[PDB]
């Protein structure tokens, strides 16, 4: 269903890294993958053009970005505040899923994560809507220099968002 | 712990 691609440039510190794309399913879910897509381009009053990151953890998870509105916690999606979910056809089969994170039922704000493992506890609960074609040996190199303190190399912060239309 | 929600991630 021509499905689009998207990416996004992490710096560390004033230095870019690399880059790290990202293929959609819109093709079974043609609903959920703009909320992705816009998020980058990062208009609509929100995006990943925040330059800031949450937390990386070595061998479970890696992402951030989003929210910036409610001292570091904001977060509207295209949809609104919230947003319904869609299905689970699609599972964790391990490391390179890209996966939603949420809060409640029909509560998908729009932040996602990626999973550098088998997080079969989280299979069920978020929505499975694309995979790491390439760039996870970036984010490998990202998470090696992470911590569960919730600091990672200094400060990494999004360089740039893609959006490739 | 290794959740990953929006709110008031813990341990």
């Amino acid at each position: 269903m021509v499905n689009p691609t998207v990416f996004f440039d992490i710096a560390v510190d004033g230095e870019p890294l690399g880059r790290v794309s990202f293929e959609l399913f819109a093709d079974k879910v043609p609903k959920t993958a703009e909320n992705f897509r816009a998020l980058s381009t990062g208009e609509k009053g929100f995006g990943y053009k925040g330059s800031c990151f949450h937390r990386i953890i070595p061998g479970f998870m890696c992402q951030g970005g989003d929210f910036t509105r409610h001292n570091g916690t904001g977060g509207k999606s295209i949809y609104g505040e919230k947003f319904e979910d869609e299905n689970f056809i699609l599972k964790h089969t391990g490391p390179g899923i890209l996966s939603m994170a949420n809060a409640g039922p029909n509560t998908n704000g729009s932040q996602f994560f990626i999973c550098t493992a088998k997080t079969e506890w989280l299979d069920g609960k978020h929505v499975v809507f694309g995979k790491v074609k390439e760039g996870m040996n970036i984010v490998e190199a990202m998470e090696r220099f992470g911590s569960r303190n919730g600091k990672t190399s200094k400060k990494i912060t999004i360089a740039d968002c893609g959006q490739l239309e | 712990x290794l959740l990953v929600t929006a709110g008031l991630v813990l341990a």
